[PDB]
C-alpha cells in the first residue's frame, strides 16, 4: 500500500470530516435563502416583524414545513456595488417601495432598474412587495395628490378593463395602484430574457399572508428551474 | 474651501511635472534585449473538492504544505497539499466571509466577512478542536483583507474607507490608517514587515507605515476599482489589479508607474495576483473563468490557467515556487505546477 | 485533561474482568486510544488500539482474539473487555491518547493505570545500556537499537521517547525522533540515523531520573524498549 | 476637511525620486540573479517534485 | 429487392455514431452532474453500443458468416432494451420533476440517478443471459414450452414501457394545462409531443414485429418481409435522433 | 486620475435656457455609460438624465421628459445637456457623475453621499 501506520490515520480522519460534510451539505440544500433590500421609509421592518454595529442581520421563518432564511444589511456604506455580488446564489430578492409617497418613486424605481440589470444578479428573480396601500388609497381619495406632476404620462392611462379584480373600492384608487404595478412592470419586462421573473404584490401593514406569497413565488421559481432543466422552456 | 481647492490642484501639478522629470526611459525598451520565457505551460497536480459552494479566499501556510480556504457556505477549510487530505475543517458563525489568513507560525488561523468582525482561531490548542480566540470588533463597514504580521498583531483592511492595526491579545486598535475615500478591496505585506500597500475602490493605491501610523505614498494609475495587489519579492515594487481590464506595476522608488499588462480581447475583471518567486512571472485570475501568466518584465503573455468553469476568486503562489493553487466560485481548488 | 481508570483487583485464573476509561477534558471522539500495559518489574508492552469512530482496531498477537476494545463517545468512556485471564496477564494498564494528522504529536496524555493481580516478524528494539549512573550538570547519551529501518519513503523517522519517573506515569519527550513535545524543557534533544538512534541530556537537574523507553510506530505491533535507569 | 488634504499634499510633495532607468536596472538584476529557484519559471526534473 | 434501406440504415447509424461519441466527448466527466446529463451520458453509451452493433452487421449482411451474426446478435438486443428503458425513465423523472418541484430539487438524493441506471442496465443484460439459456441450449427450448414464456415477457416488458412514457407525458401535459398562466408553453408542448412521437414511431416497431412475427407462423410474403427493413430503420434513425434533440437543444 | 468640471452653468430667469458642459480627462471616454445628476437645496441627491456609450439609449426622471435633452461627443471627450424653460424648481447643483465600471448596463450608486468618480458641480439658480 505504501502507507505508513499513522498516514493511515490520516486518511481515515480526512473521511470523518468528508462524511461530516456531506451532513452540512444535506442541510444547507433543504433551506431557501432569500435577500431582503428596500430604503427606509419603505417599511421593511414592518414585513421582518411580520414573519413571527454588526453589518448583517438574518432572521428565520418556515412555512409548511419549509425552512426559509432571510438577510438584510445593517452598518454597511451605501455603496452598494461590491457587497452585493455575494448574494448571487440566493433563491429571491424581496423588495419593499412605499407607493404611497410619489416624491420617491423615480428613486424606487431606479434601485428596482439597477437591481434588475444587474450582472450577478442576473438568474435572480425579484418579489416585489408594493408597501403601504391604506396611505395610497386615502391620500388619493382625499385629493390634493395629483400624481400627473411626478409622473405626466399619467393623464392619459387607462384601466386595464379586462383585469380589473377589487372587492369593493373606490375606482379612482384602482387606476394609481395599477399606474405603479404598471410602472414596475414594464421595468421589469424591458430587458428580462426569460431568465428571472418579477412577482409583484399589494401589502398594507396589518396584511398577515405575506409569509405564504413568499412560498408561493418560491415555488413557482423552483418549478421554473426544473423546467429549465429538463429544457421545456 | 475658497482658495484651498486651488493650492491642492497646483501642488498635485507639482507632483505630476516632478514625476515627468524622473522619466527619461521606460521599462519597455531597457528589458528589450531579454530572452522571452516562450510558453509556461503548467497541468492541475491536484484537485481539492469538498466546498459546498463558492470560495472566496484561501492562503498558502509557511511550510508550502498547507493551505486555508474559506466557502460562502460558512466553512474554513485546512488541507494538506501533498496528499489532499483534510486536516481541519472550521464551521463558522457568519456564512458571508471574504478573507482568511494563515498566521506565519502556523499555530493560528483568522477569518472576516460581511459581519464586520475578524475572528482568530487557535489551531495548536490542548483537547484537539479549533475554538474561536479573538474576535476582534470596531469596523463600520465589511471587512475585505487581514493578514498577520506575528501570533500578536494583525492587519485588517475594511470597506469602510479605512485599515486597521490591532492587538489580538487585549483586543483593540493600535492604529488606524484613514485616507482613502472608497471601499478598500486588498492589502499585500511587506517583505520586511514595516510597510503594507492598500488599493481601494477610489482607484487608488496607497503606501503606509506601520509602526507610525502615516501615509507614505500615493498612486495613482488606474481608471476603476482595484480588486487585489502584491509585493514584489524584493520590496520595491508592487502590482495591482483593477476592473479596468489591465494589470499595472509600480515603483515605490522611482515613484510613478512602470508597465501596463493588458489585451484587446480581454474586457472582464482582474480579480487575484500573485507573483512568482523571483519575480519573473506575474499570475492574475479574471472574471472569465481562466486565468493568466505574464511575463513581468516584457508584458507578454506566456501561458493559459484554463481549468475553471466559473469566475476565479482566489490565486497564491507557494513560497519556494513548488505549486500554484487557483480557487474559483465553482467550490474546486486546483493545485497547478 | 484528565484520563482515570477503573477497574483492576484479584482474579482467579480463567476468570473475565472489564476495565473502564473516562475521558474528560478534552474531546474525546476524536481521538484514537491506546491500551498499554506494564508487568510489575518489566518494561512496558503495547496490548490494543481503536481508532477514532471505531473504524479500525488492533490487538496485540499476544492477546489477539481474547481481548475487546470498545468505544462511547456520548457517555466519554472507553472499556477493555478482557476474558480468560492467565499468569501473564498480571500487570498495570494505562490509557493513551494519540491523534493523526499532518503535524500532530501522538501519545499525548497517558492516564493513571489501573493493577490487576492473578492468584515472528516484529521489529525487535534494543536498549542494551540498563543503568547510568551521573550526577547533576553532566551531559548524558542514551541510545536504541532497532531490528531494521525505521526511515518511511516519505523521509519520516518514526521513534519515541518516553520518560518514566518514579512512581509516576510515563510521558512523551520526543516523536519522530526529531521533534520536541510540548510542555519539556528544551534541554532534551533527539537524533541518530535508521537503525541508530540516541537521546541527549544537556545540563541534567534533578525531577530528570528515571526509566527511559523507545518506541517504534513504523507498523503494528508497537514494540518498546527495555529501559535505562538514569540514577544519581 | 479641505486641510488634511493640502497637509497631506505637502508632506507628500517633497521627497526624492530616483530615475525610472535604476529602477528598471535593479528589477532586471534581482530577476537575473535569482532565475534558477523557482521551479514554476525553469521546471525541476520530477524526481523532485512532490506534486 | 431493397438495398437502399440497408445503405440509409448505415447511413443513420454513421451519423448516430459521431453525435453518440461525440455527446460522450462533452459529457465525459464535466461540464454538468444533474440527472438529467446522468441519464443522457447512459443512454448515449447504450446507443453508442446499439449503433456499432448495427452497422457492423448491415456491413456485414453485404458480403460476409453465421457465428459472427450469432457474437452480434445479444450485445445489439441488450444495448436496444438499455436505451429504451433509458427513454422511459427520462420522461417518468421529468413528469416528477414538473409534478413536485420542491421535492425534485431540496429533497432527492444525489447519487439516486446513478444508481436507478445501473439497475436498469443489470435488468437488460439478465434479460439477454435469459434469452440466450431458457431458449437457446439448457433446455433445448427452441419453441416446445419455455421460449413462448420469454418472448410474451418481453413483449409485456415492451408494452409496459410504452404505457409508462406515454402516462408520464399525459400527467405531465395535463398538470401544465390545469395550471397557470404566463408561460410560452409552445416549447414545451413541441417538446414533448416530438420525444412522444419518436419513441413510439422509432422505437416501438421493431421489437413489437420482431418478437410478434417471430412466433406468429403465418409468416407468407413478401410484403409481410420489408417491414422488417423498414423497422430496422426506424429503430436505426430513433437511435441516431436520441442524442440530438435532448442534448443539441439543451445546449444549443 | 479621472476628473471631471462642468463650466457651463450661469443665472437665468425663468423661461430662458442654460446649457451644461461636462470635460473629461484621465480615462477612455468611450467605453461608459456617463450620467447627469442634480442636488436641490435641502434635498439629497437625484438622478436627471443618462446616456449610453455611443448614444442609442436615453432616459430622463419624468419631470425633465420633455424639456432637457441630453447628448455626448466622444470625439472631443465632452458630454452637454441642454436644459431650456426652467421652472423654479430647477435651482440646484449639477454633477455629471460618471459609471463605475466600463462595458456594462447596470451601474451601482451613482448618486451616492460620497462618490469617486464624479465631478465638483456646478449651481444654477432660476429667479
Ligand atoms: C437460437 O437463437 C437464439 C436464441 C437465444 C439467444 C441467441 C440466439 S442466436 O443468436 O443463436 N440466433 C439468432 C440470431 C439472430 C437472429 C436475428 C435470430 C436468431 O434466432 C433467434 C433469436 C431469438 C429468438 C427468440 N428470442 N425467441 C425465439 C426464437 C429466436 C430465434
Amino acid at each position: 500500500c505504501t502507507l505508513s501506520a499513522e498516514d493511515k490515520a490520516a486518511v481515515e480522519r480526512s473521511k470523518m470530516i468528508e462524511k461530516q460534510l456531506q451532513k452540512d451539505k444535506q442541510v444547507y440544500r433543504r433551506t431557501l435563502r432569500l435577500l431582503l433590500l428596500g430604503a427606509d421609509n419603505s417599511g421593511k421592518s414592518t414585513i421582518v416583524k411580520q414573519m413571527r454595529t454588526s453589518g448583517i442581520f438574518e432572521t428565520k421563518f418556515q412555512v409548511d414545513k419549509v425552512n426559509f432564511h432571510m438577510f438584510d444589511v445593517g452598518a454597511q456604506r451605501d455603496e452598494r456595488r461590491k457587497w452585493i455580488q455575494c448574494f448571487n446564489d440566493v433563491t429571491a430578492i424581496i423588495f419593499v417601495v412605499d407607493s404611497s409617497d410619489y416624491n420617491r418613486l423615480q428613486e424606487a424605481l431606479n434601485d428596482f432598474k439597477s437591481i434588475w440589470n444587474n450582472r450577478w444578479l442576473r438568474t435572480i428573480s425579484v418579489i416585489l412587495f408594493l408597501n403601504k396601500q391604506d396611505l395610497l388609497a386615502e391620500k388619493v381619495l382625499a385629493g390634493k395628490s395629483k400624481i400627473e406632476d411626478y409622473f405626466p404620462e399619467f393623464a392619459r392611462y387607462t384601466t386595464p378593463e379586462d383585469a380589473t379584480p377589487e372587492p369593493g373600492e373606490d375606482p379612482r384608487v384602482t387606476r394609481a395602484k395599477y399606474f405603479i404595478r404598471k410602472e414596475f412592470v414594464d421595468i421589469s419586462t424591458a430587458s428580462g430574457d426569460g431568465r428571472h421573473i418579477c412577482y409583484p404584490h399589494f401589502t398594507c401593514s396589518v396584511d398577515t399572508e405575506n409569509a405564504r406569497r413568499i412560498f408561493n413565488d418560491c415555488k413557482d421559481i423552483i418549478l421554473q428551474m426544473n423546467l429549465r432543466e429538463y429544457n421545456l422552456v | 474651501l475658497d482658495q484651498l481647492r486651488q493650492e491642492a490642484e497646483q501642488l498635485k501639478n507639482q507632483i505630476r511635472d516632478a514625476r515627468k522629470a524622473c522619466a527619461d526611459a521606460t521599462l519597455s525598451q531597457i528589458t528589450n534585449n531579454i530572452d522571452p520565457v516562450g510558453r509556461i505551460q503548467m497541468r492541475t497536480r491536484r484537485t481539492l473538492r469538498g466546498h459546498l459552494a463558492k470560495i472566496y479566499a484561501m492562503h498558502w501556510g509557511t511550510d508550502s504544505r498547507l493551505l486555508v480556504s474559506a466557502s460562502q457556505d460558512g466553512k474554513l477549510i485546512i488541507w494538506d497539499s501533498y496528499t489532499t487530505n483534510k486536516v481541519h475543517a472550521i464551521p463558522l458563525r457568519s456564512s458571508w466571509v471574504m478573507t482568511c489568513a494563515y498566521a506565519p507560525s502556523g499555530n493560528y488561523v483568522a477569518c472576516g466577512g460581511l459581519d464586520n468582525i475578524c475572528s482568530i482561531y487557535n489551531l495548536k490548542t490542548r483537547e484537539g478542536n479549533v475554538r474561536v480566540s479573538r474576535e476582534l470588533a470596531g469596523h463600520t463597514g465589511y471587512l475585505s483583507c487581514c493578514r498577520f504580521l506575528d501570533d500578536n498583531q494583525i492587519v485588517t483592511s475594511s470597506g469602510d474607507t479605512t485599515c486597521a492595526l490591532w492587538d489580538i491579545e487585549t483586543g483593540q486598535q493600535t492604529t488606524t490608517f484613514t485616507g482613502h475615500t472608497g471601499d478598500v478591496m486588498s492589502l499585500s505585506l511587506a517583505p520586511d514587515t514595516r510597510l503594507f500597500v492598500s488599493g481601494a475602490c477610489d482607484a487608488s493605491a496607497k503606501l503606509w507605515d506601520v509602526r507610525e501610523g502615516m501615509c507614505r505614498q500615493t498612486f495613482t494609475g488606474h481608471e476603476s476599482d482595484i480588486n487585489a495587489i502584491c509585493f514584489f519579492p524584493n520590496g520595491n515594487a508592487f502590482a495591482t489589479g483593477s476592473d479596468d481590464a489591465t494589470c499595472r506595476l509600480f515603483d515605490l522608488r522611482a515613484d510613478q508607474e512602470l508597465m501596463t499588462y493588458s489585451h484587446d480581447n480581454i474586457i472582464c475583471g482582474i480579480t487575484s495576483v500573485s507573483f512568482s518567486k523571483s519575480g519573473r512571472l506575474l499570475l492574475a485570475g479574471y472574471d472569465d473563468f481562466n486565468c493568466n501568466v505574464w511575463d513581468a518584465l516584457k508584458a507578454d503573455r506566456a501561458g493559459v490557467l484554463a481549468g475553471h468553469d466559473n469566475r476565479v476568486s482566489c490565486l497564491g503562489v507557494t513560497d519556494d515556487g513548488m505549486a500554484v493553487a487557483t480557487g474559483s466560485w465553482d467550490s474546486f481548488l486546483k493545485i497547478w505546477n | 485533561v484528565q484520563l482515570v481508570e477503573s477497574g483492576g483487583g484479584l482474579v482467579q485464573p480463567g476468570g473475565s474482568r472489564k476495565l473502564s476509561c473516562s475521558a474528560s477534558g478534552f474531546a474525546f471522539s476524536s481521538f484514537g486510544m491506546h491500551w498499554v500495559r506494564q508487568a510489575p518489574e518489566k518494561g512496558l508492552e503495547w496490548v490494543a488500539y481503536i481508532s477514532s469512530g471505531s473504524g479500525t482496531i488492533y490487538y496485540a498477537d499476544t492477546v489477539k482474539g481474547r481481548f475487546t476494545i470498545s468505544r462511547d463517545d456520548p457517555k466519554n468512556t472507553l472499556f477493555l473487555q478482557m476474558t480468560s485471564l492467565r499468569s501473564e496477564d498480571t500487570a498495570m494498564y494505562y490509557c493513551v491518547r494519540s491523534i493523526y494528522y499532518y503535524g500532530s504529536s501522538p501519545f499525548d496524555f497517558w492516564g493513571q493505570g489501573t493493577t490487576l493481580t492473578v492468584s515472528g516478524s516484529d521489529i525487535v528494539m534494543t536498549q542494551a545500556t540498563s543503568s547510568v549512573p551521573v550526577t547533576p550538570g553532566e551531559s548524558v547519551s542514551i541510545s536504541c537499537r532497532s531490528s531494521k529501518s525505521l526511515l518511511h519513503s516519505n523521509g519520516n523517522t518514526y521513534l519515541y521517547w518516553f520518560l518514566q519517573r518514579p512512581g509516576q506515569s510515563p510521558q512523551l519527550l520526543i516523536y519522530r525522533m526529531s521533534n520536541l513535545a510540548s510542555g519539556v524543557p528544551d534541554r532534551f534533544s533527539g537524533s541518530g540515523s535508521g537503525t541508530a538512534f540516541t537521546l541527549t541530556i544537556s545540563r541534567l537537574e534533578a525531577e530528570d531520573v528515571g526509566v527511559y523507553y523507545c518506541m517504534q510506530h513504523l507498523e503494528y505491533p508497537l514494540t518498546f524498549g527495555a529501559g535505562t535507569k538514569l540514577e544519581l | 476637511q479641505a486641510r488634511k488634504l493640502v497637509e497631506q499634499l505637502k508632506m507628500e510633495a517633497n521627497i526624492d525620486r530616483i530615475k525610472v532607468s535604476k529602477a528598471a536596472a535593479d528589477l532586471m538584476a534581482y530577476c537575473e540573479a535569482h532565475a534558477k529557484e523557482d521551479p514554476l519559471l525553469t521546471p525541476v526534473p520530477a524526481s523532485e517534485n512532490p506534486f | 429487392q431493397t438495398l437502399s434501406l440497408t445503405v440509409l440504415t448505415c447511413i443513420v447509424s454513421l451519423v448516430g455514431l459521431t453525435g453518440n461519441a461525440v455527446v460522450l466527448w462533452l459529457l465525459g466527466c464535466r461540464m454538468r452532474r444533474n440527472a438529467f446529463s446522468i441519464y443522457i451520458l447512459n443512454l448515449a453509451a447504450a446507443d453508442f453500443l446499439f449503433l456499432s452493433g448495427r452497422l457492423i452487421y448491415s456491413l456485414l449482411s453485404f458480403i460476409s458468416p453465421h457465428t459472427i451474426s450469432k457474437i452480434l446478435y445479444p450485445v445489439m438486443m441488450f444495448s436496444y432494451f438499455a436505451g429504451l428503458s433509458f427513454l422511459s425513465a427520462v420522461s417518468t423523472e421529468r413528469c416528477l420533476s414538473v409534478l413536485w418541484p420542491i421535492w425534485y430539487r431540496c429533497h432527492r438524493p444525489t447519487h439516486l440517478s446513478a444508481v436507478v441506471c445501473v439497475l436498469l442496465w443489470a435488468l437488460s443484460l439478465l434479460r439477454s443471459i435469459l434469452e440466450w439459456m431458457l431458449c437457446g441450449f439448457l433446455f433445448s427450448g427452441a419453441d416446445s414450452a419455455w421460449c413462448q414464456t420469454s418472448d410474451f415477457i418481453t413483449v409485456a416488458w415492451l408494452i409496459f414501457l410504452c404505457v409508462v412514457l406515454c402516462g408520464s407525458s399525459l400527467v405531465l401535459l395535463i398538470r401544465i394545462l390545469c395550471g397557470s398562466r404566463k408561460i410560452p408553453l409552445t416549447r414545451l408542448y413541441v417538446t414533448i409531443l416530438l420525444t412522444v412521437l419518436v419513441f413510439l414511431l422509432c422505437g416501438l416497431p421493431f421489437g413489437i414485429q420482431f418478437f410478434l412475427f417471430l412466433w406468429i407462423h403465418v409468416d407468407r410474403e413478401v410484403l409481410f418481409c420489408h417491414v422488417h427493413l423498414v423497422s430496422i430503420f426506424l429503430s436505426a434513425l430513433n437511435s441516431s435522433a436520441n442524442p440530438i434533440i435532448y442534448f443539441f437543444v439543451g445546449s444549443f | 486620475q479621472v476628473q471631471l468640471q462642468e463650466s457651463g452653468g450661469g443665472l437665468v430667469q425663468p423661461g430662458g435656457s442654460l446649457r451644461l458642459s461636462c470635460a473629461a480627462s484621465g480615462f477612455t471616454f468611450s467605453n461608459y455609460k456617463m450620467n447627469w445628476v442634480r442636488q436641490a437645496p435641502g434635498k439629497g441627491l437625484e438622478w436627471v438624465s443618462d446616456i449610453s456609450q455611443s448614444g442609442a439609449s436615453i432616459s430622463y426622471t419624468g419631470s425633465v421628459k420633455g424639456r432637457f435633452t441630453i447628448s455626448r461627443d466622444n470625439a472631443k471627450n465632452t458630454l452637454y445637456l441642454q436644459m431650456n424653460s426652467l421652472k423654479p424648481e430647477d435651482t440646484a447643483v449639477y454633477y455629471c457623475a460618471r459609471c463605475p465600471a466600463p462595458f456594462t448596463r447596470d451601474c451601482f450608486d451613482v448618486t451616492s453621499t460620497t462618490y469617486a468618480y464624479r465631478g465638483q458641480g456646478t449651481q444654477v439658480t432660476v429667479s
